[PDB]
């Protein structure tokens, strides 16, 4: 396979680095033997090349058989070398979504023998390349080699060969914008809407294009045929989908078992809406060993069943029509659970996904819809190269009753309201102002940093009161404790004044859901209530209260 | 033009910042904008050997239909700043706030015109990247001094001297301050006669190559933290009365409330009116009176970074303050209103980051209330800056709004 007329890329190691020198472990006859064999052949193609013991450099070599087979496999260990290497341009740092691909009426694939080794390495560097094939045990000099093409399994081998590929291309590009190539490790995908003619025509002035460079590859009767795997997905002619997903079954499932399989799940969950996995997971929280047998919850085994049912027969995605627009809808899916669609036109998805996370230890749904939408926001730019058009599960006027008066600086693009229940709302309103006739509870809270002991109480304003201990807290604890008292002796309307920034911030958010289980409490209370008017003062300076 | 060289922050080296998704029309934008530069011989394409990198976006700026492109330098320069600063740094004129009319024209061309040491140039390194990764991105560096770059103005400051001298000679009570790619043009002529001076400055520029914002400093002052003036009170207005005055002393040597307290003690109901006593109608009012000056005490320190923290109290409005050290304000405003929060919050960054330069001669470091993604995401649609400050995301104390509303 031939080596490229093209550029080179000047290397260099690192700053006040030198090159490698590592002593060459003793091998055995036959490993000696092969590597002898090997080389030659590859000597005998330019790839590599001799060298004297004058030239001060060394990295060692192995040679193993293969999995089963019956050849002979050279390994180099960059490692030293690698890491005395200048860093380079991260490679491909990001992967085409199937749902971003823009439909075309023909694709082939094409790949390349020889990636690495059909391109030259910047000569000055090939010195720090040297290694040495090491003579029938101690005894003599061993023969000493260096790399004129990119070595497998050094530093800058994938950044300088796609980086020479893209400099290739760049031609037939120019005078074919009509076609599309994907470079991806050493696999070339090119995509027109020309008709299967001057298609393999087009293809074949690539393949030519590509020879006129030292790059060689597949023709006709050669390259794979649709659906093409590739990165997990099915790439059919029409539609897309993640790959045959088994999810097996079994009476026992291990940490590990679930582990693989909450990955299959979440995979799959691109393309098929509805997929579960929230039961599956509780499963895995402070966890034994890998091997340890984990006994299906009841809830979870729900899931493994609502889940099968989803994956029970394919679903597909269909291709991507910069022209028409990008539609997504939310919906609520359960406790802090959400899903989502992206598609074009009414239910035919280029994807769906999920989110779940939860930004916070108190949130609201209202939030947790806008960080969803902010979350599709980003995926979608990024892979449309614009935002959607949303449809969410919230009254215009909900939304506008809570980003009015929140503290924090907000903003949805262009949305819809939607009917699919459940719908989001705010669980309760506090007042604006002190509420005249109604009991003016003022509570607090302390609690000693040594006995860890906490009074909590409060003394309204009919002159009642109360008190109470409490065994293991915090001050935080306390004064949450306080204003739960007085939320509780008060029935429906009720002043609370707390001098305590914490729990008010807490709850001039509204929560809704709370990893503590006490906030969760003054929330039951807070929606059984019917006016209430919380408000804040600072102690010590010590007050009416 | 041999080139003045440049030298990294000693044990450190250039900046990898990620790129951030764009949108099309901006990635469009920005190919067209670096095939001309590239013709221009301003940039060029560079190869896999350059893992440096900085981000790169689009505006459009007040009243422009034109795209243009904004480099965040903002790594590399705390990666350089040795050189920008403490070595090639420009003087500040305490001047120039004084002044009754400050007109801010924009030089960033300039620099296009003076080639980037060799050897630096891979520090600059941007990408244009493509939707859904189908491609891997354009690569380019600079080989002109890059605007935004704090570099830039510092080399080319004695080109900038020459430029302005003759100018400069002829109108001796003329402020000129330069902070990266713009020019402070402080008078205090009638207006008409500044908006002259500004066009003959112009001309002067447009011989060299260089080709608006109007502002009026002086009229800049106070915002007194206000406390209600009113007949009667209920305990909560003095609840939240001596809440208020709690927070203004700690900033506000000598505040006074427990004369106002006793007014408070025993569990009264809070919709509750009641009696005034009037020498608690006495702090009330020298809080009032101190409440309205500077705070006795604060000076800034030029050796530290500044701060400006944003609250939101809707309406359209947001109060902020700037200051090096908690509580101990070096100045404190607001700003008022098709808007929404972030456009919003984005107008007033810009406000305060302008005026913190004309006063300060540096941009503080933002505080900013909203969620550091939907920041991310949207503010490009808004900025107008040739500059990019600083910023966090932080949650707003739930009084500090108050306390300043
Ligand atoms: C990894 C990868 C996969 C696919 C693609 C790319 C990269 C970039 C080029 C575009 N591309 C595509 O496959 S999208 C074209 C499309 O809509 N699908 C398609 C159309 C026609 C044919 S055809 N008629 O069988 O060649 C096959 C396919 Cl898979």
């Amino acid at each position: 396979s031939p080596i490229s007329p093209i550029e080179t890329v000047p290397v260099k190691l690192k700053p006040g680095m030198d090159g490698p020198k590592v002593k060459q472990w003793p091998l055995t006859e036959e490993k000696i033997k092969a590597l002898v064999e090997i080389c030659t052949e590859m000597e005998k193609e330019g790839k590599i090349s001799k060298i004297g013991p004058e030239n001060p450099y060394n990295t060692p070599v192995f040679a193993i058989k293969k999995k089963d087979s019956t050849k002979w496999r050279k390994l180099v260990d960059f490692r030293e070398l690698n890491k005395r290497t200048q860093d380079f341009w991260e490679v491909q740092l990001g992967i085409p979504h199937p749902a971003g691909l823009k439909k075309k009426k023909s694709v082939t694939v094409l790949d390349v023998g020889d990636a690495y080794f059909s391109v030259p390495l910047d000569e000055d560097f090939r010195k720090y390349t040297a290694f040495t094939i090491p003579s029938i045990n101690n005894e003599t000099p061993g023969i000493r080699y260096q790399y004129n093409v990119l070595p497998q399994g050094w530093k800058g081998s994938p950044a300088i060969f796609q980086s020479s590929m893209t400099k290739i291309l760049e031609p037939f590009r120019k005078q074919n914008p009509d076609i599309v190539i994907y470079q991806y490790m050493d696999d070339l995908y090119v995509g027109s809407d020309l008709e299967i003619g001057q298609h393999r025509t087009k293809i074949e002035e690539l393949r030519q294009h590509l020879l006129r460079w030292g790059l060689t590859t597949p023709d006709k009767k050669h390259q794979k045929e649709p659906p093409f795997l590739w990165m997990g997905y099915e790439l059919h002619p029409d539609k897309w989908t993640v790959q045959p997903i088994v999810l097996p079954e079994k009476d026992s499932w291990t940490v590990n078992d679930i582990q693989k399989l909450v990955g299959k799940l979440n995979w799959a969950s691109q393309i098929y809406p509805g997929i579960k996995v929230r039961q599956l997971c509780k499963l895995l929280r402070g966890t034994k060993a890998l091997t340890e047998v984990i006994p299906l919850t009841e809830e979870a085994e729900l899931e493994l069943a609502e889940n099968r049912e989803i994956l029970k027969e394919p679903v597909h995605g269909v291709y991507y029509d910069p022209s028409k627009d990008l539609i997504a809808e939310i919906q609520k899916q359960g406790q802090g659970q959400w899903t989502y669609q992206i598609y074009q036109e009414p239910f035919k998805n280029l994807k769906t996904g999920k989110y779940a996370r939860m930004r916070g230890a108190h949130t609201n749904d209202v939030k947790q819809l806008t960080e969803a939408v902010q979350k599709i926001t980003t995926e979608s730019i990024v892979i449309w190269g614009k935002t959607p058009k949303f449809k969410l599960p919230i009254q215009k006027e909900t939304w506008e009753t809570w980003w009015t008066e929140y503290w924090q600086a907000t903003w949805i693009p262009e949305w819809e309201f939607v009917n699919t229940p459940p719908l989001v709302k705010l669980w309760y309103q506090l007042e604006k102002e002190p509420i005249v006739g109604a009991e003016t509870f003022y509570v607090d809270g302390a609690a000693n940093r040594e006995t860890k002991l906490g009074k909590a109480g409060y003394v309204t304003n009919r002159g009642r009161q109360k008190v109470v201990t409490l065994t293991d807290t915090t001050n935080q604890k306390t004064e949450l404790q306080a204003i739960y008292l007085a939320l509780q002796d008060s029935g429906l309307e009720v002043n609370i004044v707390t001098d305590s920034q914490y729990a008010l911030g807490i709850i001039q958010a509204q929560p809704d859901q709370s990893e503590s289980e006490l906030v969760n409490q003054i929330i039951e209370q807070l929606i059984k209530k019917e006016k209430v008017y919380l408000a804040w003062v600072p102690a010590h300076k010590g007050i009416g209260g | 033009i041999e080139t003045v060289p440049v030298k990294l922050k000693p044990g450190m080296d250039g900046p990898k910042v990620k790129q951030w998704p764009l949108t099309e029309e901006k990635i469009k934008a920005l190919v067209e904008i670096c095939t001309e530069m590239e013709k221009e011989g301003k940039i060029s394409k560079i190869g896999p050997e350059n893992p440096y990198n900085t981000p790169v976006f689009a505006i459009k700026k007040k009243d422009s239909t034109k795209w243009r492109k904004l480099v965040d330098f903002r790594e590399l320069n705390k990666r350089t700043q040795d050189f920008w600063e403490v070595q090639l740094g420009i003087p500040h004129p305490a001047g120039l706030k004084k002044k009754k009319s400050v007109t801010v024209l924009d030089v960033g061309d300039a620099y296009f015109s003076v080639p980037l040491d060799e050897d630096f140039r891979k520090y600059t390194a941007f990408t244009i990247p493509s939707i859904n990764n189908e491609t891997p991105g354009i690569r380019y560096q600079y080989n002109v001094l890059p605007q935004g770059w704090k570099g830039s103005p510092a080399i080319f400051q004695s080109s900038m001297t020459k430029i302005l001298e003759p100018f400069r000679k002829q109108n001796p009570d003329i402020v000129i301050y330069q902070y990266m790619d713009d020019l402070y043009v402080g008078s205090d002529l009638e207006i008409g006669q500044h908006r002259t001076k500004i066009e003959e400055l112009r001309q002067h520029l447009l011989r060299w190559g260089l080709t608006g914002y109007e502002l009026h400093p002086d009229k800049w002052t106070v915002q007194p933290i206000v406390l209600p003036e009113k007949d009667s009170w209920t305990v909560n207005d003095i609840q939240k009365l001596v809440g208020k005055l709690n927070w203004a002393s700690q900033i506000y040597p000598g505040i006074k409330v427990r004369q106002l307290c006793k007014l408070l003690r025993g569990t009264k109901a809070l919709t509750e009116v009641i009696p005034l006593t009037e020498e608690a109608e006495l702090e009330l009012a020298e809080n009032r009176e101190i409440l309205k000056e500077p705070v006795h005490g604060v000076y800034y320190d030029p050796s530290k970074d500044l701060i400006a923290e944003i609250q939101k109290q809707g309406q359209g409005q947001w109060t902020y303050q700037i200051y090096q050290e908690p509580f101990k304000n070096l100045k404190t405003g607001k700003y008022a209103r098709h808007t929404n929060d972030v456009k919003q919050l984005t107008e007033a960054v810009q406000k305060i980051t302008t005026e913190s330069i004309v006063i300060w001669g540096k941009t503080p470091k933002f505080k900013l209330p909203i969620q550091k993604e939907t920041w991310e995401t949207w503010w490009t649609e808004y900025w107008q800056a040739t500059w990019i400050p600083e910023w966090e995301f932080v949650n707003t104390p739930p009084l500090v709004k108050l306390w300043y509303q």
